[PDB]
């Protein structure tokens, strides 16, 4: 039994610049920062003006408390998960990542020890520790 | 304050190009889709704002969008806009994350304004639009041009990893100069108060910073010392700029490859003579008069008979004080600088003797003596007159006769007569103006005699600090000359862009038949072609007995039909006309054109000055021809200067700094979107984006293309059998792009912008199973980033929370 | 200076003063101590201070470097359009989330005292509380 309300609240105002409401684009990032992924249908079902209370309730319902970053690496699936570091960086850049090279170094600071081949389970574990 | 004429012209620059993609294939609105629009009560109520950001609402239709404004804050009210009033938005890009505007997905006008604005509000005032550097005046010291920043931009191994800066331009210009032995010119333009002279001095200081010393410090010190001296004699407080340059400045400099100026040469042109006679309200004359009258010591005031700043006809008695300007401290610096220019103390005393004599002469009053109507010096002021001529080392009796005695030719006989009061005042005034102008130019000639190289310049760094295009209510002759200058610089800009693109295509084997070029040849000719131009017919009319403004205009309209670039005025067609300048139509008033064009001291007065016993005063007019001839006409002299100057500039590699004034209140962090957009247009920044995007604007080496586009067809890209150049062909053939969207060069893949955007989407489609993984990784890192930024300011927050709990106790 | 001694004597017990009472005094004297200051004197002298140490504590709490410019940093950080204003909700979330967080009611009371308008010139808010 582990309460995330305080973390959910802080994150909201980090992405909303401390306002009690949040723009739809910033809400997608917020939910994505806790591993939450919505279908385009579930997206269209959302309110047009999302406020804090709405988000706190959605987060309780959608956060994967057991596996917050399932969508990076799922332990239920036998992924035995390990791809090349420069390809990883290529894919991130292909998909128009807002991570600057400093951020990608932040990412590599959190998830890489040694210049190995990067394991996604490591990524998922490391981000889980930093929540 | 934002004029309704400024809203009118800003709204003409506004265009809508690309379509908004607010709907999915289903025809449903993308959840949260954002656009810019110019329809908003925020915009009707706040003239600083031209666009707002909105969300398109579920349910809109392709032909009439329903939107709700989100930035600036609004009401939540839905309302409807036609799609031609919606513009794409770069919704998730960090404007600080890169330096050129053209890297934005959408470069429409509201997107450009918002990108510059957010950079500027973070004190990043420099942005490129290759080959242009945009510099926005922050109206405060940002601290970004100190010696520490010079050393940073100079000594950093890879300066492209620093943000754009005027020092990036100084470094790249000096590097090319010493890299391929090619002269360079840095051309700084913009409207009044936009920051051109500050930028110029910042670049000069960079060039003066040597890594390990400058044996020619004596010459560099004289060159740098000239900045306060040129500002004192040539700059004035206007309503738009407390330190307005009233001349254009061209410099040549010789600079060692590690810094340090070894030689130079200065040129001032287009000095506003009239300013020394009268000034509009809330405006001053040239700083030097106020520096001198307030700064001179008691012995110098007594020697020259100086009175106070409020006691001179030639000085507006009500504007003598400028906030933030200590004319006494400025004078001390000017005196120190003149010494650093190797003027002796005797030289400096002559200089200020002449300045005091011009002021004193302005205070001589004339009267109508009727016994025809003749002029005379008020007897009360005859001593003031004599002291004025003594201060100028001029013969008092001969100067008197030239101001009072006229010689007319009637029939074919010389008839002595007398100037009336009005004409004699004009002559007294023109002597004041001519002595001041020639003294300014004499100081520059002295400077040049100490800093120039013996045999001329081999390779040199040029710098031009000049008015950009000027469009005022009343445009007069001064504006014509300025706007002709900027047509010449426009051509230098369009030529170098074309030259450089054509060379790259040719070196790479790509066909240049697709290249575009927007000539301004026709408009330069309508302004300057000999015999068939405005400047030609201004000269002819000046050199004609019974020439008139209206005859000048008339002769122009009748003879310049064969090109659209001349347009007569619908309203007041007799003494007004319009030119189709590259930036749009500009309306000039020919009133007084012939007067202003002839405002050159000539004739016997010049011979009296040349006969002064003082060696400096003899040199003021050294070598002037005796006389009305075209060699004495401002417009004819100006075109010779210009042609000479552009031949020099065109022989160099140019760099373009385009300065922007973001508001008319001299304030920091204040952004007036209509005034800025008008400048984006007059500086060709929007055009530079267009120019760059055209044709095959995306180029990458085979292995760059492959590092960037591996996953378009990961098979063809990881085939060790085929060569890099051949991999690119494979990938491109299998991508689905039309042959028209790309070409393969010697060493590079050429793509049209649209082709590169398609290929980017194609690659993302092949990587769809990473979308969710990358989304979560990205968002989680951004949350961490946003938290680290907060943590920096927490100590400050503790202080706020602490004082709140203090005030709670005190209650 | 006598106020110093007088306030100490009202709160003293057995010659020593608790840190919570020393902080209360220090505010009566117009100082603004924070948990950082209370941690400093705890590391040195524990939870109860002799008069001499209570004066040392008052020294730590002077914070001369306090000024409008140093206090507004966090509010400016969230003022993206650089208007000089934040809403009351924005400043409430900031004051109640990070640092020596106030309670919701404490944050409201402080904002509602300074102004009755939703948008608050935060430079002036900080100048007002610095008095
Ligand atoms: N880069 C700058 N940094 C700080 N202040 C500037 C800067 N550029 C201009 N200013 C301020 O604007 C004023 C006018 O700038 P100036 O360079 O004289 O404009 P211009 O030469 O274009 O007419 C300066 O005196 C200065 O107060
Ligand atoms: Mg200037």
């Amino acid at each position: 039994a582990s309460d995330m309300e305080e973390k959910f609240r802080e994150a909201f105002i980090l992405f909303s610049s401390c306002s009690d409401h949040i723009e739809m684009y910033k809400f997608f990032e917020l939910m994505n920062s806790f591993g939450i992924i919505l279908t385009n249908d579930e997206k269209a079902a959302l309110p047009n003006d999302i406020n804090m209370d709405y988000w706190l309730n959605f987060a309780k319902k959608h956060y994967n408390y057991e596996q917050p970053f399932k969508h990076i690496n799922n332990v239920n699936e036998q992924n035995t998960v390990q791809i090349k570091i420069d390809n990883f960086l290529g894919i991130m850049k292909a998909l128009d990542t807002r991570l600057t090279e400093s951020d990608l170094n932040i990412l590599l600071q959190i998830t890489n020890p040694e210049n190995k081949t990067l394991n996604l389970k490591t990524v998922s574990q490391k981000l889980t520790e930093s929540i | 304050a934002v004029t309704n004429e400024e809203i009118k012209t800003a709204s003409k620059i506004v265009r809508r190009v690309s379509n908004v993609e607010a709907f999915d294939k289903s025809g449903s609105v993308f959840k949260g889709y954002q656009i810019w629009t110019d329809i908003s009560p925020t915009i009707e109520n706040d003239p600083n704002i031209m666009f707002v950001k909105c969300v398109v609402q579920q349910g809109s239709k392709k032909e009439k969008l329903t939107v709700v404004q989100i930035d600036p804050p609004g009401t939540g009210t839905p309302y409807d806009i036609d799609p031609t009033h919606a513009w794409n938005c770069n919704s998730q890009v960090d404007p600080m994350s890169f330096g050129d505007i053209g890297l934005l997905n959408h470069t429409n006008i509201p997107c450009v304004l918002d990108f510059l604005k957010h950079r500027y509000l973070k004190n990043q005032i420099y942005t490129t639009a290759v080959p242009l550097i945009v510099a926005i005046n922050p109206y405060k010291d940002l601290g970004n041009t100190t010696n520490e920043w010079i050393r940073r931009y100079r000594d950093t191994a890879d300066h492209t990893k620093l943000p754009p800066h005027v020092f990036t331009c100084a470094r790249e210009a000096l590097s090319n100069l010493h890299g391929v032995n090619k002269s360079q010119t840095i051309i700084v333009s913009g409207e009044s108060g936009a920051g051109k002279t500050e930028a110029t001095k910042q670049i000069m200081r960079y060039f003066a910073s040597s890594k390990s010393g400058n044996m020619d410090l004596r010459i560099q010190t004289a060159i740098m010392a000239a900045n306060p001296v040129l500002e004192a004699f040539g700059n004035a407080k206007t309503i738009r700029n407390n330190n307005s340059s009233r001349f254009g400045r061209f410099m040549q400099l010789v600079i060692s490859h590690e810094g340090g100026i070894r030689y130079g040469s200065v040129v001032a042109f287009l000095l506003e003579k009239s300013r020394i006679i009268t000034q509009d309200d809330n405006e001053r004359s040239y700083h030097i008069f106020y520096q001198f009258l307030k700064g001179a010591n008691s012995t110098m005031k007594s020697k020259f008979g100086l009175k106070g700043v409020t006691e001179y006809k030639l000085l507006n008695p009500n504007s003598t004080e400028v906030s933030g300007v200590d004319d006494v401290k400025d004078f001390e610096e000017v005196i120190e600088s003149l010494k650093n220019m190797e003027l002796s103390e005797s030289d400096i005393e002559v200089i200020f003797s002449i300045v005091a004599g011009i002021l004193t002469l302005g205070n001589v009053r004339l009267i109508e003596k009727q016994e025809s109507d003749a002029a005379a010096i008020m007897d009360e002021d005859m001593g003031v007159f004599n002291k004025a001529c003594e201060l100028m080392y001029l013969d008092p009796e001969l100067i008197k006769r030239e101001i009072l005695i006229k010689v007319t030719v009637a029939g074919g006989t010389k008839i002595e007569g007398r100037w009336n009061k009005n004409d004699a005042e004009v002559l007294k005034s023109s002597l004041c103006k001519a002595m001041y102008e020639k003294l300014f130019l004499w100081i520059i000639r002295h400077l040049n005699s100490r800093i120039e190289p013996e045999g001329g310049f081999k390779t040199f760094m040029g710098m031009l600090d000049i008015f950009g295009f000027e469009v005022f209510k009343n445009n007069s002759l001064e504006q014509l000359f300025i706007n002709i200058t900027n047509e010449m610089l426009q051509k230098n800009f369009v030529d170098i862009v074309f030259e450089r693109e054509s060379k790259l295509y040719k070196d790479e084997g790509i066909s240049t038949a697709e290249l575009k070029y927007t000539s301004n040849k026709e408009v330069i000719n309508v302004l300057c072609e000999k015999g068939k131009s405005v400047l030609s017919y201004l000269e002819d009319q000046c050199l004609a007995p019974g020439g008139t403004d209206e005859k000048f205009v008339s002769s122009c309209a009748t003879n310049l039909k064969e090109n659209n670039k001349f347009t007569p005025a619908k309203v007041a067609s007799n003494k007004n006309f319009i030119i189709q300048h590259t930036i749009g139509p500009i309306q000039y008033c020919a009133e007084s054109f012939l007067l202003k064009n002839k405002d050159v001291l000539r004739g016997d007065l010049v011979e009296v000055i040349k006969d002064s016993p003082n060696p400096i005063v003899q040199q003021l007019f050294e070598g002037q021809v005796i006389e009305i001839a075209k060699g004495s006409l401002i417009g004819s002299q100006f075109l010779n200067q210009l042609t000479s100057l552009m031949n020099l500039i065109n022989s160099t590699e140019p760099h373009f700094i385009r300065c922007i004034k973001p508001n008319e209140n001299k304030k920091p962090l204040e952004w007036c979107e209509p005034k800025i957009l008008i400048q984006l247009h007059a500086l060709s920044i929007l055009e530079a984006l267009v120019l760059r995007q055209l044709g095959y604007s995306y180029r990458r080496t085979f292995e760059e293309f492959l590092y960037q586009y591996k996953f378009v067809d990961i098979a063809a890209a990881e085939d060790s059998s085929v060569e890099n150049q051949n991999k690119c062909v494979n990938i491109l053939k299998l991508s689905g792009l039309s042959e028209s969207m790309y070409k393969i060069g010697k060493s590079m893949v050429f793509l049209k912008q649209e082709g590169a955007k398609i290929l980017t989407k194609i690659q993302r489609e092949k990587l769809v199973e990473w979308e969710n993984c990358v989304s979560v990784i990205e968002a989680a890192i951004l949350k961490h980033k946003y938290k680290q930024k907060v943590n920096k300011n927490i100590p400050s927050l503790l202080r706020v929370q602490a004082h709140i709990r203090k005030k709670m106790v005190a209650q | 200076e006598s106020d110093v001694r007088i306030y100490f004597n009202e709160k003293s017990s057995g010659g020593k003063i608790s840190i919570d009472n020393a902080s209360y005094n220090a505010r009566k004297l117009g100082l603004a101590p924070s948990s950082i200051d209370e941690k400093k004197i705890k590391e040195l002298y524990g939870d109860n201070l002799t008069y001499e140490q209570y004066l040392e504590y008052l020294s730590i709490c002077v914070h001369d470097k306090d000024n409008v410019e140093e206090l507004i940093k966090m509010f400016a950080h969230f003022d993206n359009n650089c208007t000089g204003y934040l809403t009351k909700s924005q400043m409430k979330n900031i004051l109640t989330t990070w640092g020596d967080a106030l309670t919701d009611q404490e944050a409201i009371d402080a904002l509602n005292a300074f102004s009755s308008e939703d948008n608050i010139d935060y430079k002036l808010f900080c100048e007002d509380i610095l008095q």
